[PDB]
DNA sequence: CGCAAGGACCGCATACTACAA
């Protein structure tokens, strides 16, 4: 009856990357702009902050860094398939470090409903410190399966 | 027999490696431990082995204490054995037998096991506390309640010899059972958000019935000095978490330390055949427990000194007391350093 | 609009040392933690070098303050500087000091929130030269060297390999086997793949003796420096770290294009240093061996436009 | 148990340095060597071993080792010890089946003859002592630990049980720290003018009132690695010295190292070739490291008369590897993993 | 003892299967063998869903869905590619279903997925996957080694 | 305007029960 993390990271990248496919099975260039955003976000993560990520991935989307919403983010909205990608990486992220797997799986995110860039906004270090580790640990797995099937 | 009891408690300053048997499986030399349940453990002979070691090294150098006394070897084995004695000093000087003391308590050496026992008796050392990585705060202490247990069942052998019935009582006092997932955690550990402690890959539920865990502590206050092997005693107390008997045997399986080691060649500047291999560790901080017990000493014409269980016990006690030892291979590359505490 | 993604007293922090109101001395921190989000009117809160500029009054306002930062270290630089000095003496290495013929970048692409960014040291933020890039710089030197001129012989020894190039050149391309042009660059690939786990059969060709600079090297003799799978090199290549003494006065960045990135402006003073670990006297050729290649080819990237060239 | 003398080898990084613990799948490729529990960085003793007698070795070849004031050829002295076996221990030295004579001694026999008999040193692991973190207000602080100064009490306990001499254990003694989560016993040169502040990394917390504690912190330094930290003066590092909880150290010790981009460019392309992209991790220069190393009598029989006395050992290695520059890790050619040693006792 | 003959058994089987494919090609044997003696060192440091993964990842094709069936090793282009997909289908087979319904070892996974079986599943049934496929992997590599070109 | 480690080496050699009963 115990589930650690681990299961839960996979089935959550599984699901995400999954949903990619299916969805815009045509559009190959949303897929290898998404699979090069994975592939390049730890590195900004680990250079800059979760923080100056999140902006980051804000501003590449047109939108104010100071309010956000990731549940009212739908990423079928952007048009450039940069932006599509961006919002889809922004929207997985987000919600991953809110809910995580889900409130009845083990884990279900670490801010407890609330927007993290907010979190980082209003928390102590080590909160961030923590919530970098969660998002570091889930990009290496959603990366592994980007790669692997898209 | 074995009129008298000393529980000895053991600290790893540095990773531990007591070598199992053949090298088989993946993992090339792993610890040793029980197929029984899993955890890990230290047989008695190890023990016994290093602590005659030490024991007739320290004797040699007359630096025992002997009823605030340091007995000489050749003094007190001319007093003892009389006219054959200065033979048996010979048989020092060549190495093949032991000093009196040594052998009184220890038992005799290989070539003279055929006139008394050991007057002592070493238990296997059991794990009563584990490092493990956490998320919030760092390394946390780690038991589950078939240690606390088993712990239990030692305190009761031990009143079968001293009738410690306080003791019995005291651990009697403690009786937890987390079912499934649940921890006991201290403060510390305790993450900022709504319960929810993070040990390692697997996220808990804390239990507030704390109280339990300060028992914990104060048996440990009764048994180990007042410092915790030299730290504060209270500060541990904020850091200690219990866990499931499942989730705590996952825990001494996966999170010992694996280590990969090479031999480099003379000139080529890379690996030679047969260089990699790999190695298992015990963390560092683990706390393990034994049981020593003392029985009537077998030895003929003991000396005067140390002619009574309390006398030997009490030997034990000064000899072996925040002293240092040396346990298992590796010594050179600085493994098995441990603390004692009696 | 300078709002940070940065707590809020850290993020009022930053802003009140931006505006040249304090005195943080650590460069690499300030552009690499607090990043001035700048949300210019009638657009996003972008992050580009342009909009760190125009929050700045001038280019040449914020590329004093960036030479301000970096001096400010002064001293620990010569610290350090002395112990590096004191290293490589003890070490027995030859040490000698070129200056950028032009405008020099390493490490362009690294990724940062910045579209660009340059290997800046951590401790100082002074830029710096890594050894790895010398290595990697005088391999491919030597290759070009050593293919120009016995093009023929190379590509003639080793049949086989040259085969197997092109067949995998044709099916990365998805070209003809046929249609690999045998040019310089062929050859280059050739030298390259027998330089590596290939590298029993360079023995065959162990004869040929390149003229480098004014001393003719073996290609035993490269074996034997650069180091190859089986057996490791026997010469080391340090870093390179700008005197103290030019950046007292002399700024030691610069900006460049409304694509804006740091450059170190031409005529900066570099120590570079090579060390022999073995035996093997190999040091002098390697460094005769490490000038030219910094003469000719030089180090850093778009070396293409001049990027990159060093002098005597 | 065989021990009697010990010496605290303090190493002081000046290239970014990687131990080497295999490879991983996750974002760093190459990552380096840390304890399981703790997390914190650290170099096992092996490498240490490992590192030592190659350099032994290396200098006893060419007959650079000065034991009592006196070269300690290897051929000539192991003719007096070996005796007649001397010309079959020469001849196998030189085909580098055994190693040489002062090296069996010391570190113990070879490959071949493992079986013989035991070494005579112990080294220890190297326990991380002063991470050197960016400051914003000065530069380059010396962070540590609370934990990090309870295990030196713990290794200065050894010393001191080891040498019979509570010197060290009365001059440890003073050390009780209590920071807070978000409090620092900064230096004054660390803190940031304003109110008492200091900016370390991405946190900014308030700074606790304390004294005679860094200052014994500085003593301690003074008492083994003579006076200047690794060169340079002792009081610019007793200005720059500050301490914090342990939660915040470690997350230093995981997002304050150097992360690298090495790549390999193909010839024939010019840009890069195919998977040759990767990131590998680097301890950052100018970290205090320190480590212990225990030395007991010699157990190999018929030791020549220069080498009988764990004294004698103990010089041997102080004056060789004193004030020396060593190698540690990989990437040796490509300039990283060099290092500067102290002893002292 | 009668799982360590099924083992034994197993992993001759296939390696003397992989034999059969290409067995003048010693790039394939040469391959797969390093490819056997290497695998085990990954499932220590990184556990069996990460190593079920990179497995996953390094085959080169869209890969849709995940079947531990399918992928016939042969239809892969490159060497490389034939040997991982060659690994990749015993091991998983191994794990599925062992040998067979009137085998000894009938498989851990009741004949699913390994990858599918991970995600869904306890920490239990993963702690024994791993374990076997541990020591099925240790037999294969002194089995191929042995043999294999 | 994108590129995304990869192979080497994968425990060797030695010890391999003694004395009483």
């Amino acid at each position: 009856d115990i589930r650690e993390i681990e299961q839960e990271r996979a089935s959550f990248a599984f699901k995400v990357v999954s949903d990619i496919k299916d969805k815009y099975s045509q559009n190959k260039k949303v897929q290898g702009k998404y699979s090069s955003y994975a592939e390049k976000a730890p590195t900004i993560i680990l250079n800059n902050g979760l923080g100056a990520t999140l902006a980051f991935f804000l501003s590449k989307l047109e939108k104010p860094i100071d309010d956000v919403d990731y549940k009212s983010i739908n990423p079928e909205s952007f048009g450039n398939a940069e932006n599509i990608a961006y919002a889809f990486l922004y929207k997985h992220l987000s919600t991953w470090l809110a809910e995580g797997n889900g409130k009845d799986s083990a884990f279900s995110g670490l801010t407890n409903g609330e927007d993290p860039l907010k979190y980082i906004m209003e928390k102590t270090a080590i909160d961030v410190a923590i919530s970098t580790e969660e998002a570091l640990s889930i990009l290496n797995w959603i990366k592994k399966f980007a790669k692997a099937m898209l | 027999m074995f009129e008298k009891a000393v529980v000895f408690g053991l600290y790893s300053i540095t990773p531990v490696h007591a070598g199992s048997g053949a090298e088989l499986s993946v993992i090339d030399l792993p610890i040793q431990r029980e197929r029984h349940t899993g955890f890990p453990v230290i047989w008695g002979q190890s023990l016994k082995g290093v602590l005659r070691s030490r024991f007739r090294q320290l004797e040699l150098d007359e630096k025992i204490e002997v009823e605030s006394q340091k007995w000489k070897w050749k003094e007190k084995t001319k007093e003892v054995l009389k006219e054959k004695a200065d033979e048996f000093i010979k048989k020092v000087e060549e190495r093949k037998r032991d000093p009196l003391l040594t052998e009184i308590v220890f038992g005799p050496a290989t070539d003279g096991a055929s006139e008394h026992a050991g007057a002592v008796s070493v238990g296997d050392a059991k794990i009563l506390l584990f490092p493990v990585r956490s998320a919030k705060g760092v390394f946390a202490f780690v038991t589950s309640p078939i240690v606390i247990q088993r712990l239990k069942e030692d305190f009761e052998l031990v009143s079968e010899i001293e009738n410690d019935i306080e003791l019995k009582q005291i651990l009697s006092r403690f009786k937890v059972e987390l079912s499934n997932n649940e921890t006991i955690a201290g403060n510390a550990l305790i993450l900022n958000g709504e319960n929810k402690v993070i040990l390692e890959d697997i996220v808990l539920k804390v239990k507030s019935d704390s109280n339990v865990i300060e028992n914990l502590v104060e048996v440990l206050k009764t048994l180990f000095g007042d410092n915790f092997f030299g730290k504060p005693i209270e500060s541990i107390k904020e850091r200690i978490a219990i866990v499931s008997d499942d989730v705590f045997k996952s825990f001494t399986r996966f999170s010992t330390e694996i280590v990969a080691r090479v031999r480099i060649d003379a000139e080529k500047g890379t690996v030679a055949r047969g260089g990699l291999w790999y190695e298992e560790f015990l963390p560092s901080d683990t706390l393990m427990y034994s049981l020593i017990a003392v029985g009537s000493p077998k030895k003929e014409n003991l000396p005067k000194e140390v002619d009574n269980t309390q006398k030997i016990v009490n030997v034990l006690k000064v000899t072996f007391n925040n002293a240092f030892l040396q346990i298992g291979g590796d010594e050179t590359v600085g493994k098995g350093f441990v603390k004692v505490r009696a | 609009v300078v709002k940070y993604p940065v707590n809020s007293e850290l993020a009022n922090y930053a802003e009140k040392f931006w505006k040249k109101e304090l005195a943080i001395y650590n460069l690499s921190l300030i552009l690499n933690k607090m990043t001035p989000f700048v949300k210019r009117r009638s657009e996003s809160y972008k992050s580009s070098l342009s909009a760190v500029k125009e929050i700045f009054k001038n280019v040449d306002d914020f590329q004093n303050f960036l030479n301000s930062v970096l001096r400010r270290s002064l001293d620990e630089y010569r610290v350090f500087f002395e112990n590096y000095e004191r290293l490589f003496n003890s070490f027995s290495s030859k040490i000698f000091s070129m200056r950028t013929k032009s405008r020099l970048v390493v490490g362009l692409g690294d990724e940062s929130v910045y579209e660009t960014s340059i290997r800046l040291h951590r401790n100082y933020g002074v830029p710096y030269i890594p050894g790895s890039a010398l290595k990697g710089v005088a391999k491919h030197y030597a290759f070009s060297i050593l293919a120009r001129e016995n093009g023929d012989e190379i590509l003639r020894i080793y049949e086989s390999v040259k085969e197997d190039l092109k067949a995998r050149i044709a099916k990365r391309d998805k070209i003809k086997k046929n249609d690999v042009p045998e040019d310089y660059y062929l050859t280059a690939a050739v030298i390259q793949e027998l330089f590596e786990k290939k590298f029993d059969e360079l023995g065959a060709i162990r004869n040929t003796r390149v003229e480098i600079g004014d001393t003719v090297i073996s290609v035993g003799d490269i074996v034997k420096i650069f180091g190859t799978q089986k057996e490791e090199g026997s010469v080391i290549f340090f870093d390179a770290f700008p005197t103290p003494e030019q950046l007292k006065d002399k700024p030691n960045l610069e900006l460049d294009i409304p694509i804006f990135f740091l450059t170190v402006p031409a005529g900066v003073e570099f120590t570079f240093a090579v060390a022999s670990r073995d035996l093997d006297d190999l040091a002098e050729k390697a460094e005769k061996l490490l000038k030219e290649a910094l003469k000719k080819f030089g180090v850093g990237a778009k070396t293409s436009l001049g990027y990159g060239r060093f002098d005597a």
